[PDB]
Order: structure tokens, then sequence, then C-alpha cells
């Protein structure tokens, strides 16, 4: 909504965000990736790459 | 399929089945009016 | 409390030794219970654990050489070391610590194993 | 010393001391804590049924992997002093490469607080203090996660953070005030706080709340233990039932907002 509203203009979002969660990639249960996807996701976090995209 | 990557939220009836990790974006709720 | 370790000599590149450390306590289920190691120049190391739980836990550095075990009926708790190797040369310490106490880091007279051509 | 405790709703913790001039002794003295990390988990155990005892901590303040070997609850945790492990615990690469971490619930990250000229990591004026002006500070406290973080990046500005090193955190602010430093840098969960309750709005943090390398808090514990299931479900429970709202409230107040 706040991207869209950023693009569409004459459009507002009232009030202030009454929740908290998080967006996150899933996986079926017990499946070997998992570790390796989560660890790695941290380090490019860390890096800036996804902080570069943003702004893009 | 064996993956999904695409603006989920997790809550707690996703939780008891497929595990997700490590959110890489946090965000809330909000409301849209017309000005 | 008090503690004494025992089991050091001097044995060949490769063999195995049977250290010990025993104390005396009427409550000796709940003891963590870890194995020091402080050779000349070096920091004082950790090596081995046992956790009240039953869990054991081995450091990396010289990870599968020895093995750790404890007695609940006997109040001693044994260090079994094989492959040894001129790394290992230290005097290895016993100590405990919680389930009440101060001043909390025990440490015995000391035990020295020497490995050598 | 009415009852030699204290009120109900708060849990006792075994502070350990360091003796009085390491002549002998050193007791072991009953003093309780209280606090909005272990809040959370005396609501937390009334669902999974611990039980459960606290003593706080030895030596440093959080740790560091230095010679190969830790210090800190991170050190703790890895040599099975505590099954659990809680409080203001950063999550990061380094951490999570040798202890397991549970989902996060309050949102943090890096920030600045200045007195009262600058946009940020990139600005030009941090670039290198080469200016027509004076060279000014960093707060940076030692020892910490955010240290290890900056020196991955870009080295040259942390061997000036060498130069001046500030300690403890009230004793940085007041610095601040009088004017021994100009750019103080810590996690922002605290200076929102400190900034919050304070005298005359006076410090704020850079920007509408620009946040840098956003993190999240969360619970540490053993790595493969069976806890892990459990204790992650039963904190996302509370999340869904607007319980994290009502405890941030009481204890994370806004005179400034
Ligand atoms: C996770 O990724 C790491 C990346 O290093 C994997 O470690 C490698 O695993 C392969 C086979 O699985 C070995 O041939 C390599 O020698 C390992 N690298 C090192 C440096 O030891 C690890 O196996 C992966 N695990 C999972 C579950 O995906
Ligand atoms: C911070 O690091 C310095 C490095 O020399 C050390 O002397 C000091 O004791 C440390 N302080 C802590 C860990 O609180």
């Amino acid at each position: 909504l706040e991207f869209e509203a950023s693009q569409k203009c004459d459009l507002v979002t009232t009030g202030e965000l009454f929740f908290r969660s998080g967006f996150g990639i899933g996986m079926r249960k017990d499946s070997p990736w998992k570790q390796n996807v989560s660890l790695s996701i941290l380090k490019s976090h860390e890096n800036g790459f996804m902080e570069d995209l943003d702004k893009t | 399929a064996d993956m999904i990557v695409a603006p989920l939220t997790i809550n707690n009836e996703r939780a008891q089945y497929i595990e997700f990790s490590k959110p890489f974006k946090y965000q809330g709720l909000t409301i849209l009016v017309k000005k | 409390v008090q503690l004494q370790e025992s089991g050091g000599g001097l044995v060949q590149a490769g063999g195995s030794l049977r250290l010990s450390c025993a104390a005396s306590a009427a409550a000796a289920a709940a003891a963590a219970a870890g194995w020091y190691r402080q050779a000349p120049g070096k920091e004082r190391a950790a090596a081995a654990a046992a956790a009240a739980a039953a869990a054991a836990a081995a450091a990396d550095s010289v990870k599968g050489r020895f093995t750790i075990s404890r007695d609940n009926a006997k109040n001693t708790v044994y260090l079994q070391m094989n492959s040894l190797k001129p790394e290992d040369t230290a005097v290895y310490y016993c100590a405990a610590a919680a389930a009440a106490a101060a001043a909390a880091a025990y440490w015995g007279q000391g035990t020295q194993v020497t490995v050598s051509s | 010393p009415l009852t030699e405790t204290c009120v109900r709703n708060t849990v006792p913790c075994r502070k350990f001391v360091k003796i009085n001039n390491s002549t002998n002794e050193g007791m072991n003295v009953k003093k309780c804590c209280k606090g909005f990390s272990i809040d959370i988990l005396k609501k937390l155990s009334r669902t999974v049924k611990f039980t459960y005892d606290l003593y706080l901590v030895t030596n440093g303040k959080h740790g560091k992997k230095v010679n190969n070997v830790w210090n800190g609850m991170i050190g703790e945790v890895v040599y099975q002093r505590a099954v659990m492990a809680v409080g203001s615990l950063t999550i990061n690469e380094e951490r999570s490469e040798v202890v397991d971490f549970s989902v996060p619930f309050v949102e943090t990250g890096i920030s600045v607080m200045v007195s009262r000229q600058v946009t940020g990591l990139s600005d030009k004026k941090f670039q290198r203090p080469h200016d027509y002006s004076p060279p000014f500070r960093f707060g940076t406290v030692p020892n910490g996660s955010t240290e290890r973080n900056i020196r991955n990046n870009y080295p040259y500005m942390h061997q000036y953070m060498t130069k001046f090193n500030q300690k403890g955190v009230e004793d940085a602010l007041v610095s601040l005030k009088t004017g021994k430093l100009d750019a103080f840098i810590y996690d922002a969960a605290v200076l929102n706080y400190k900034a919050g309750r304070d005298e005359g709005c006076k410090l704020v943090t850079i920007g509408s709340g620009y946040i840098f390398a956003t993190t999240g808090y969360g619970i540490a514990l053993q790595k493969g233990s069976p806890w892990k299931r459990q204790i992650d479900l039963a904190l996302l429970q509370f999340v869904g039932d607007g319980e994290m709202e009502e405890l941030e409230t009481l204890w994370l107040t806004g005179i400034c907002h």
C-alpha cells in the first residue's frame, strides 16, 4: 500500500501500523535446503545488496 | 513444488506445517483512504 | 568441596590414557564437570564437558581424540583419551560449578600428561 | 528490606560478586531483578510448564570470537552453562554459525545520535575527516556487535574509532551533551528509549527514525535440542494474541512522542 500510494498519487494511508510480522521464504518440513538458505540470507542482508535493491 | 518465493506472511496457521525461516523484510498493516 | 585428579604419566604418541577426577558430596547428581588444559605460554583452554541433563560437548580443536563419561552411582568422572599427539602435552584439570556454593572456580593440584617420541 | 524479598510479579535471581578486595569468600547475594525480557518468559512459561532459575553474567558484556575461543553468554551456551539464554542478544551471521536462534519478536538495527548535520553511512562527512572543520568524534562502544559488523565492510573508519572509545552508556550521553563527542553510534532499540525518557527532548535520531541493517532480537537455544519447535510456536502465538503491544507500551514510553 505504501509503494502504491507513492506511485499512484491522490491516495493516502491513514493511521500507524497496528501489527507486526515478517515476510519470508517457505519450504516443506525436513527439507535440507532450509539451514543453508537461512544462513546465506543473513550474510546477504549484512552485506547490503538487499538494502541496495530497495532504492532501486 | 518445494519452495515459495512470494510476499508470504508468517502466522500460527502456517507454522505448524511449513517452516518459514529468517524474515528478510518487516512490514505491518495499514488502511487506505482517498485524499 | 575438594576434588582430586590423577591418571597421568608418559605414553608414546598414538597411545591412550585414563585420567580421573573425584570429589566427595551427597548431591553428586547435579554438577557440571569440565576439563581444562593449560600449556606453557598459552592461556587455559576448555577440552571436554558434561551437562546435568546428560549431553556431551567436544571441542572442535582436538575433536575425536578423547571421550568423557560420568558415573551417577560413584562420585568420580574419568576421561578416556586415545590417539595421543604431541600437541596434547599439558596439565589437565577438573572443575565443577553451580548447585549452591560461591567463589565458583575449583582447581585441583594438577596431573601432567607427556606425549613424545 | 521490609521482608527480605520484593513485591510480587518479579523473579528472584542470584547475582555473583567478585568478593571484597578479593581477600576471601564472595557472597552469592539474592537480589530480585525485573524488566522487559524477563517478563515475557514469565508469561511464556505458564503454557509450556517450565521451572527456572536465573544467574547473571560473570565476565565481558556480550562476547567476541577471539583466538578461536568464546566468552560471554554465547560462550556460556556453547559450553552448556545454560540450556536457554535470553536478554539483549543480537542475531548476526557469526552468532548463528555456532548456536541456533528463534524467530525474532522486536525489530531493530543500528542508528546514530547527535545533539540538537549529515545524511548517513554514505554521507561524505563520514568518509574522511580531512574537511575544513576540526575533526569530530564517535561513540561506538567497543567489544560489541556493531563493531564486528562495522569492520566487515570498510576498515578506515574503525581505525579512526580506535583513537577514541567511549565507556558504558550513561557516561557516553553526558559526554555528548557536554561536547566531548559529536556522533554516537549504537543499536536503535535503546537509543529511541533514551531519547524518549529524557529532559527537554534535546537529543534525537537522524531522519524520521532512519535505520541501517535491520535486525531482530530473539532467544537463543542449544543446538539440536527438542525445545526448538515448542519454543518457536509458543512465542509466535503471543504475537497474534496482541500481547507484544501491551507489554511494549509499559516499558517503552514516549515523552517526546
Ligand atoms: C550447507 O552448505 C555448506 C557449504 O559449505 C555445505 O558444506 C559442504 O557440503 C558438501 C556436501 O554437502 C561438502 O562436499 C563440502 O566439503 C562442504 N563444505 C565444507 C567447507 O565443509 C553443507 O553440506 C550444506 N548442508 C546442507 C544441509 O545443505
Ligand atoms: C574491551 O576490549 C579491550 C581490548 O583491550 C579489553 O582490554 C577490555 O577489557 C574489554 N572490555 C570488556 C570486554 O568489557
